């Protein structure tokens, strides 16, 4: 199971060579190598049977991390005003982290989460970063709010899902107001255009059964043209004057590669002709694995070439690996296994370098020397989950899902903005609902593929690739909106 | 000390509106008196849809305290256009925000909307400002994406001259001279030389580009940015790998490597081995390629042991 995933402590650690050519990049790289390798040198190898004397123990300090997150349910200091337009993210980072850590909220606290988020929902459509009498709707808090309601809500009259169901038409209308002719979306009225908006929108549209042909037109082309010569994806593509061509607008980054791979994967479920336009999956897989750092930097991921490793890219880059793998498998299949990244080294980075020092605030962090925060806690743990559990998209599981789908059950069809913007007839709309639902529920944990570095007390729960919520949350949530059971 | 807005003569007609997130919200933030007071009056201003100078002042107060507050930036831009305010003065304010380290996606997008609406007939002054702004962080992702947008938008309008493109390549070359490991500047070179619609593609330009890439590799053999640019270049133009192998083979033990390699250059260079393996595949020598992938997996690039084993198995 680990023949091709060597431990960082078993490899020779050496600095990135200078070639006798100093530069500012290399100065900061070498400083970061010293910082990470020194902490590994002070820490007992997690794979050892009895822990060494005098060294730090690297076990996952779940109770410290739980108490770090507890402040979300009382109050946050004044410095959090920089996140006052992102309060649904503060909710998501907290409640998804507690799910991964296996800590249950009581019903009263869940009801407070639900009630807070419903105050962020505008009647005209979508969630804002705060109360609807204060902030306008935005695609990114709409994803964070919808996912948080999947984690904390339920189907009762106080559970929030009923309110989401009643908002489906207005959320759809908000999404269509955001839509650009070239396939991009603004994140809000007058806002920026990049694949973060596309990802957040496609996740929500998939979960709530509000996908239409008019919503999706050119969305595949916008995303495909974000892929760079390095194989990852940039923030956006520019349409030159439907357009004569599209050009990517910056360098490949883990955050935008995650959003692009996940968006493209969601579009492959949609039964439209010649849709979605293909990406280069081999190049994206190559870019992904090349971002995993060397042993001297603890095997964490960097977000782009020649920058620094950072624990949050365990999710953004590591979590894209199963998606790229599946796209590669499909292409090999169309023409006619060992782990694809070092699943052991990534766990070692999480346990040894990304946890706050013991006996302190708790929380997980970017790198040693950085304060922990809720965002790095969520994304370190999400990436740790992908490393611990071998995730794959199972064709036989999708086939079983198709066989049980009941197309005669569901919520009212979206009314399109343009007269011919919907599906052609009920046969086509129901075929689309079946495919989109069945593929959304196609991710599995592979039997016998678990690797828990440091022993079973380090195990956390399994997240889902693409959505990043637990499968035990995803299934009853999406079943609610498609009226399946 | 602080004078509440309720006691200010200029605001006496306005009844503030409290934040409404319910009786016991989760993730509440302990706001300063100044921030709560300003948002209390912003809620009232936005509710009555007032477009005024006092509203404009209020939005600046708020975004100075929270530069990521997208709702207030949206309101600010609508104030600027409704009142026909000087957009050049607002650009000077955005320059000051950068100096004062007030930054976010929202400030960068506000700047983009200003340039779009001003629509200068020649954007040279903004190009030169953006160049200088990279001094505190030469890899700022927002800045590089904005520079791409600026040249793409104004070239669509026909407003980028050949002299302007030429001095942009000169500037890019200098950025990579100062730090050849700046992957952001490599990405910019790709736009200037390969992907922008106006780029030249001729036998000469392909020869010039290959010379630049190979010189860059020989200067910094372990620079991943240069290797990725080489592989993307050859793939994009469907150019064979074998004819270039003489310049690559010395790293696996047109411009050629230094006869003594530079100091601190341990061999082999893993991406040189990847080149060699892919060259064998180009020659349909799958067993030779498999042997190179096997050495990458077990000896020379062991962090990627599983990926290189995957590539080895594909050879069969
Ligand atoms: C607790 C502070 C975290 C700051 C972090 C995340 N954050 C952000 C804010 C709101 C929603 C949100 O949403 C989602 F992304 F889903 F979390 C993300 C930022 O704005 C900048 N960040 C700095 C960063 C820390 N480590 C790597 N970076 C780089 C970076 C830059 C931009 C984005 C975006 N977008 C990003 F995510 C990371
Ligand atoms: C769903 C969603 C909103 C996804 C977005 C996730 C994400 C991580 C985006 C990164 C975007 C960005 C501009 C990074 C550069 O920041 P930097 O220069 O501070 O960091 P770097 O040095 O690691 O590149
Ligand atoms: O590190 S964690 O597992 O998250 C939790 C902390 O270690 C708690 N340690 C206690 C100290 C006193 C004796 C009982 C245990
Ligand atoms: O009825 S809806 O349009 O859905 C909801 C209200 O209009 C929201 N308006 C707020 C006023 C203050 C600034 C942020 C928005
Ligand atoms: O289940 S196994 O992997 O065989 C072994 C256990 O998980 C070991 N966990 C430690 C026990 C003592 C306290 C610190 C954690
Ligand atoms: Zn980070």
């Amino acid at each position: 199971a680990t023949e091709f995933t060597p431990s960082v402590y078993s490899l020779v650690s050496k600095p990135l060579p200078s070639n006798s050519r100093p530069s500012a990049t290399l100065d900061e790289q070498a400083e970061t190598e010293d910082l990470i390798s020194q902490l590994f040198d002070l820490t007992a190898d997690p794979n050892a049977l009895v822990s060494e004397h005098g060294k730090r123990y690297s076990g996952l300090r779940k109770q410290e991390h739980t108490q770090f997150l507890a402040s979300s349910f009382f109050q946050l200091p004044g410095k959090f005003v920089s996140l006052d337009a992102s309060r649904p993210w503060l909710v998501f980072w907290t409640v998804h982290s507690l799910d991964l850590l296996g800590v249950a909220l009581d019903q009263g606290t869940k009801d407070r989460v639900v009630s807070t988020l419903l105050h962020f929902l505008s009647p005209k459509g979508g969630f804002g970063g705060g109360p609807a009498n204060s902030q306008i709707p935005h695609l990114l808090p709409t994803y964070a709010s919808v996912c948080s309601l999947a984690i904390a809500g339920n189907d009762s009259s106080t559970g929030g899902w009923k309110d989401l169901a009643a908002a489906r038409q207005s959320i759809y209308e908000f999404f269509m107001r955001c839509k650009r002719p070239d396939g991009g979306f603004v994140v809000c009225e007058g806002g920026e255009v990049d694949v973060r908006g596309t990802y957040c929108l496609l996740v929500v549209a998939t979960l709530l059964d509000i996908i239409t042909p008019e919503l999706l037109h050119n969305v595949d082309k916008f995303v495909s043209a974000c892929q760079t010569y390095e194989g990852g994806f940039a923030c956006a593509s520019f349409p030159f004057p439907e357009p004569s061509c599209r050009v990517s607008m910056a360098e490949a980054h883990g955050g935008y590669t995650s959003c692009s791979l996940n968006s493209h994967f969601l579009l492959t479920s949609v039964p439209l002709p010649s849709f979605p336009l293909s990406i280069d999956a081999n190049a994206a897989l190559r870019w992904t694995v090349l971002q995993q750092g060397e042993p001297i930097e603890g095997g964490g991921f960097r977000g782009r070439t020649n920058k620094l490793v950072d624990g949050c890219y365990s999710w953004w880059v590591g979590g894209g690996a199963p998606v790229a793998e599946e796209l590669v498998r499909r292409e090999k299949s169309r023409k006619v296994i060992p782990p694809i990244f070092n699943r052991v080294a990534l766990q070692e980075f999480t346990l040894v370098a990304a946890q706050q020092d013991p006996g302190s605030t708790g929380g997980l962090r970017d790198k040693p020397g950085k304060r922990p925060d809720q965002y790095h806690t969520c994304n370190n743990l999400s990436g740790l989950s992908i490393a611990q559990h071998k995730m794959s998209h199972s064709p036989s599981t999708v086939s079983s899902n198709r066989l049980k789908f009941d197309a005669s059950k569901g919520l009212p069809a979206v009314k399109p903005v343009a007269p011919g913007g919907g599906w052609k007839n009920e046969d086509e709309r129901q075929n689309a609902r079946r495919e989109i639902w069945a593929n959304a529920l196609g991710w599995i944990e592979e039997e016998g593929g678990e690797i828990i570095v440091g022993g079973k007390d380090n195990r956390i729960n399994t997240t889902t690739p693409v959505f990043n919520i637990l499968g035990l949350r995803l299934k009853p949530f999406i079943n609610y909106f498609y009226c399946q059971e | 000390t602080y004078i509440p807005m309720s006691q200010r003569r200029s605001w006496a007609d306005v009844k503030p509106i409290m934040q409404d997130d319910g009786p016991n919200p989760v993730v509440p933030i302990m706001y300063s008196e100044e921030y709560k007071d300003a948002m209390d009056y912003f809620r009232a201003i936005a509710a009555k849809e007032e477009k005024s100078e006092r509203a404009l002042e209020l939005t600046e107060i708020i975004v100075r305290m929270n530069p990521a507050h997208y709702t207030v930036w949206q309101y600010r831009f609508s104030l600027l256009t409704s009142l026909n305010k000087s957009l050049e003065d607002e650009l000077r304010l955005m320059n000051e925000f950068a100096v004062q380290n007030l930054k976010s996606y929202q400030v960068w997008h506000h700047r983009l909307l200003l340039l779009d609406r001003i629509s200068p007939q020649d954007p040279v002054s903004e190009i030169e400002y953006i160049h200088g702004s990279l001094l505190p962080d030469p890899k700022n992702y927002h800045t590089w994406a904005y520079l791409h947008w600026l040249y793409s938008h104004f070239s669509t309008l026909g407003r980028i001259s050949e002299a302007q493109w030429g001095s942009e390549l000169d500037w890019c070359n200098e950025m990579l001279r100062v730090d050849g490991r700046n992957n952001s500047a490599w990405g910019w070179r790709w736009y200037l030389r390969v992907s922008r619609p106006g780029a030249e593609t001729s036998s000469r330009s392909l020869q010039d580009e290959l010379i630049y890439i190979l010189k860059s590799i020989h200067l910094i053999p372990h620079n991943v940015s240069a290797w990725n640019y080489l592989r993307g270049f050859l793939k994009h133009f469907s150019l064979p790998l074998v004819p270039i192998l003489p310049a690559i083979l010395p790293y696996t033990a047109f411009p050629m490597p230094s006869d003594p390699l530079p100091e601190d250059t341990p061999l082999p260079v893993p991406l040189a081995l990847e080149y060699l393996a892919d060259s064998f595949i180009e020659q349909n020598r799958v067993d030779d390629a498999a042997k190179v992938f096997e050495k990458l997996s077990s000896e020379y690039d062991q962090m990627r042991a599983g990926y290189w084993e995957f590539r080895r198995r594909e050879c069969a």
